Parts: structure tokens; C-alpha cells; sequence
């Protein structure tokens, strides 16, 4: 969950040329962003350690991305060349006992069901 | 004379297989199915006292192509005919349905009443 293996598949490019970033998303919204650099020659595999926070019953998702450190003839600083995402933790589902009532009215052509301020 | 403060209808219960209708020389229309009724409103083309009803009946029609039952081919006004009068404002159609509870004990009645106005 905290350990990730990066593999450089460029023929003639070191991964040091790119700005690394990782983000953690709680139920879709983010909560933690960090930048990093990683040295890896063409072909090489390198490990990446990501400290994780204590996590409540929400659903957590990591996203790891590389971008352009500075402008290029074909694109501007920050442009994203590669990303991958992973489920950290699934969510805990709640189930709630409902005590409140529901009415019902039958007529020739309709069944009517009332609950709070909604009629079906 | 007391019929003309009301709406008058000419009802054929059955005719096989096609027929035209004239009233007092004039052409009211036609009808094709041999086993359901034909009804005409005649309040406008009818006069107090003596009135002439003329009916032309054909044995074979395009309606015969759907009446190829394993049975004798007959023809002619083979069910009752009659006139009757309703108030200007009258009950055109009724649909009565009935439900029964899960135990088949208690009942519900579902009533549709269609009304029709003609100058009331």
C-alpha cells in the first residue's frame, strides 16, 4: 500500500527530467499532495515509499503522476506525460434502522405511497 | 315531435358483410365488421312525422378476407335494428371493475363514468 515500483520505458531519457507528484483522495476530494524526483536510467526499476495517514471509514485512492519540469518546443512546464491510480482502502458501508412510517392509498387505476414530503 | 328536444341514434346490432346507409335520400355513411354493432347520430337529417331509411348490403368485401371461418357464408341484416333518444347531456360510457383483498374476503369497486354534452 505504501511501496510502489516505477519502470522507465523511454529509450534515451532519465526520469530525473520529470517532476513527480502523489495525491491521496478521500471520497473523491483530495486531502494530501507531495512532490518528489526519482533517478532511473532507461529500463531501470526504482522503489517509491509513500507515508500514509490514519484512514477513517471513507474510500481512499492514490494517484502518482510525472510532468514536464520546464517548457519544451511542443508543450509547457507542468504537462502530464504519465499517471497511475490505486485503491488504498475500500469504504465501510452504514445501514440504518428506519423507525418512521409510510402510508398507502389504493384506487381503481393508482397505488399512492407517501413518505416524509415525497409521494410515489 | 317530442324526440327533437333530444339526441336520436340508429343502432344496427349486426350486418354481413358491408352496407351503405341513406336517410331521407341523403348518404350518412358505411360500416364493415359483421359481428359488432354500428350506431349513427341522425338528429339533424331526421324530421317529425314520416322518415325513409334505405340500406344497401354487399355479401363480399375487403372485410371478407378476415372472415374466413370454417362455416357457411351467409349475408343480410341478421340482428335487430332500433332507434332510441338520449338527453343533450348524457352518460356515453361506463366501465365497472372489481378487486378482492389477499384473503378474497373484502372488495373494491373501480368506476369510470364518461359524460358527453351536445348543447346543454
Amino acid at each position: 500500500k505504501d511501496t510502489y515500483e516505477v519502470e522507465n520505458r523511454y529509450l534515451f531519457t532519465n526520469l530525473e527530467m520529470f517532476d513527480g507528484a502523489w495525491k491521496i483522495r478521500k471520497d473523491g476530494e483530495v486531502i494530501e499532495e507531495k512532490t518528489f524526483k526519482i533517478f532511473a536510467e532507461p529500463g531501470e526499476k526504482r522503489l517509491l515509499k509513500i507515508p500514509l495517514p490514519e484512514m477513517d471509514d471513507s474510500e481512499y485512492f492514490l494517484e502518482i503522476s510525472f510532468s514536464l519540469s520546464e517548457d519544451t518546443p511542443w508543450a509547457e512546464k507542468g504537462h502530464v506525460v504519465a499517471w497511475e491510480q490505486f485503491l488504498l482502502k475500500a469504504p465501510a458501508f452504514e445501514k440504518k434502522s428506519i423507525s418512521d412510517g409510510v402510508s398507502l392509498r389504493e384506487d381503481g387505476k393508482h397505488l399512492t405511497v407517501e413518505a416524509k414530503d415525497t409521494v410515489y | 315531435e317530442d324526440w327533437f328536444k333530444k339526441e336520436i341514434f340508429l343502432h344496427f346490432e349486426g350486418v354481413r358483410s358491408f352496407f351503405y346507409l341513406w336517410v331521407n335520400g341523403k348518404k350518412i355513411g358505411f360500416s364493415k365488421d359483421s359481428c359488432t354493432p354500428a350506431e349513427f347520430r341522425l338528429t339533424d337529417v331526421l324530421r317529425p312525422g314520416k322518415n325513409l331509411i334505405t340500406v344497401e348490403v354487399l355479401k363480399w368485401s375487403d372485410g371478407s378476407y378476415l372472415e374466413d371461418q370454417d362455416m357457411w357464408w351467409f349475408a343480410g341484416i341478421y340482428r335487430d335494428v332500433y332507434l332510441y333518444a338520449l338527453p343533450k347531456f348524457h352518460i356515453r360510457d361506463v366501465f365497472v371493475r372489481t378487486d378482492l383483498d389477499e384473503n378474497y374476503r373484502n372488495g373494491k369497486i373501480f368506476l369510470d363514468v364518461e359524460m358527453r354534452n351536445l348543447g346543454e
